[PDB]
């Protein structure tokens, strides 16, 4: 009955199982990098005035 | 130009739908509830 | 050839109604329910022969004694506070055929009277009726029916009207 | 018997609990702690949208980020124009119980949902001058609760089924069936690449599927309630959350680990939608209390507040380059900060 779906549980968990795994400390080193790359070009961070903006009235 | 026929085509939009809002709101809405296997299909006739 | 919302048109009396049969949706009712904040009343249904000789698909699940939870449930929600609930009763014929035979007794632990079928059907009512703790704002329209009786409608076209009246006296602050 | 099989998916969840305790060398917080904050985000509306009658259940930006398209408990459907209040179409629909919306990236069509249990495609390009229906895609059991254009002729949908499919607008019969989740699945939202999608439903959990080979490679938890959106970093490599425990979440795919929350003793309403901006330095959520709120991803702190609805808000976005930020809520009205 329900003994098949609990095969397929297991043969999930079992795929989920055999992973690669970076750091913790990398991740965050690469979510800080790209933060910081394009921080230059981010009209929500900086407001320019009147000039690029189409919503000016 | 373009910015007049679009004022234009706005105008008759808000047009059609004060007609259908106004149009819709005369109607009583029933929401029809029920346990199973107990009927609400001989109320339906 | 959809599914889902089921929805039914009819006249009468120059009003037009809009019913919703959303009963086949079949699953979670909390992240639809409030799709539905704003209907004028909610028509309930409860068959009166369940009152026994029928559980449901289960040992200790009485029909009415599940009826009388979704009735709870649905009178009490967030959502529905000012809106109003017609609840009908059918098959009433079944009830005083079973009545001689198999008393209300079985149904709930204490009495029903006469054992009588005027005596159970108002107890029955009264025991569905109190279920209800918004009664300051909500009110309640019982009306026995059967598969013979057709007056229904107008007890529906009847209650709208008066839910209709009181809502604009509750706004214009005079009720 | 069964039992056998119960201790050795517990010995697995063990050693996934295990190996996913090992990669924590760090927090996200120690690493951005000496950097420059942002500061205060000032934010007031620039364009106003009149026109619905009814609560509004959903938005969409355009992919050039002028026009919108919004969906209300009506049967009705308006494509908006940001750049001058001017409204282009407006499309009415056989059910009026709409509960999401999505535009396509070429510009041509939209879709629909809700609880009739079906998605409809509408010609929005030119068909003579006029709109009219495309397809309808049948099969799902419960509602329709998102979905989202991989191109003009693939479309991803999540139901109330608890499962989520991958249709054939030319032939209109689903091709791929993504299975697995227990609960009503209630957000979706698509990588960059268009090669891997995540979802979220009322049993807390998160799944990473791919378009190919249709199976689950990875199941991210950490809520305690139903969560009811979702949406990737811009770089792909991450994504987050929001529940109805108030609380935000961020998850990153390689480490296979939570990073951060974002959350706050005066909340207790939980979120109704979430959104990155360009760069993923700003996080966009909207709340049930009438209220929008900036947070920093870096950080988790706040930074700004939006008011301007009186009713909860049920939808919001950010523009492709991401210059302006739209909200709907439950009266009938939209706004544009800037």
């Amino acid at each position: 009955a329900s003994i098949a779906q609990a095969r397929k549980l297991v043969e999930q968990l079992k795929m989920e199982a055999n992973i690669d795994r970076i750091k913790v400390s990398k991740a965050a080193a690469d979510l800080m990098a790209y933060c910081e790359a394009h921080a230059k070009e981010d009209p929500l961070l900086t407001p320019v005035p009147a000039s690029e903006n189409p919503f000016r009235e | 130009a373009e910015d007049k026929a679009a004022v234009e085509r706005s105008k008759m939009i808000d047009r059609n739908l004060r007609e259908d809002g106004e149009k819709a709101a005369k109607e009583v809405k029933l929401l029809l509830l029920g346990a199973g296997e107990s009927g609400k299909s001989t109320i339906v006739k | 050839k959809t599914t889902g919302i089921v929805e039914t048109h009819f006249t009468f009396k120059d009003l037009y109604f809009k019913m919703f049969d959303v009963g086949g949706q079949r699953s979670e009712r909390k992240k639809w329910i409030h799709c539905f904040e704003g209907v004028t009343a909610i028509i309930f249904c409860v068959a009166l022969s369940d009152y026994d000789l029928v559980l449901a698909e289960d040992e200790e699940m009485n029909r009415m004694h599940e009826s009388m939870k979704l009735f709870d449930s649905i009178c009490n929600n967030k959502w529905f506070t000012e809106t109003s609930i017609i609840l009908f009763l059918n098959k009433k014929d079944l009830f005083e055929e079973k009545i001689k035979r198999s008393p209300l007794t079985i149904c709930y632990p204490e009495y029903t009277g006469s054992n009588t079928y005027e005596e159970a059907a108002a107890y029955i009512q009264c025991q569905f009726e109190d279920l209800n703790r918004r009664k300051d704002t909500k009110e309640i329209y019982t009306h026995f029916t059967c598969a013979t009786d057709t007056k229904n409608v107008q007890f529906v076209f009847d209650a709208v009207t008066d839910v209709i009246i009181k809502n604009n006296l509750k706004e214009c602050g005079l009720y | 018997e069964l039992d056998q099989l119960r201790q050795e998916a517990e010995q697995l969840k063990n050693q996934i609990r295990d190996a996913r305790k090992a990669c924590a060398d760090a927090t996200l917080s120690q690493i951005t702690n000496n950097i420059d904050p942002v500061g205060r985000i000032q934010m007031r509306t620039r364009r106003t949208l009149r026109g619905h009658l009814a609560k509004i259940y959903a938005m969409h930006w355009g992919t050039d980020s002028r026009l919108l398209v919004s969906a209300s408990q009506d049967g009705k459907l308006i494509i908006w124009d940001s750049y001058t209040t001017n409204k282009v179409h407006a499309i009415p629909l056989r059910s009026s119980w709409v509960m999401t919306c999505a535009y396509a990236p070429s510009g041509n069509y939209v879709a629909c949902g809700g609880l009739d249990n079906i998605c409809s495609i509408y010609n929005l390009k030119t068909r003579e001058g006029n709109v009219r229906v495309s397809r309808e895609l049948a099969g799902h059991t419960g509602y329709l609760s998102c979905c989202r254009f991989l191109d003009d002729n693939q479309i991803v949908t999540s139901s109330g089924d608890t499962t989520c499919a991958l249709w054939d607008i030319e032939t209109g019969q689903q091709t791929t069936t993504f299975t697995g989740h227990t609960g009503d699945v209630m957000s979706l939202s698509l990588a960059p690449d268009t090669r891997l999608f995540v979802s979220g439903a009322c049993d807390a959990s998160a799944k990473l599927w791919d378009v190919r080979e249709g199976m689950c490679r990875q199941t991210f938890t950490g809520h305690e309630s139903d969560i009811n959106a979702i949406c990737f970093f811009p770089n792909g490599n991450a994504f987050a959350t929001g529940s109805d425990d108030a609380t935000c979440r961020l998850f990153d795919l390689r480490a296979d680990q939570e990073l951060m929350t974002y959350s706050h003793d005066n909340i207790i309403c939980g979120i109704t939608s979430v959104s990155f901006s360009k760069s993923g330095r700003l996080l966009l959520a909207g709340y049930d209390d009438f209220n929008c709120n900036v947070w920093d991803a870096l950080k988790a702190d706040r930074a700004g507040v939006l008011a301007g609805h009186d009713n909860r808000v049920s939808c919001l976005g950010v523009t492709d380059d991401g210059m302006a930020v739209a909200t709907g809520s439950w009266d009938s009205f939209l706004k544009i900060w800037n």
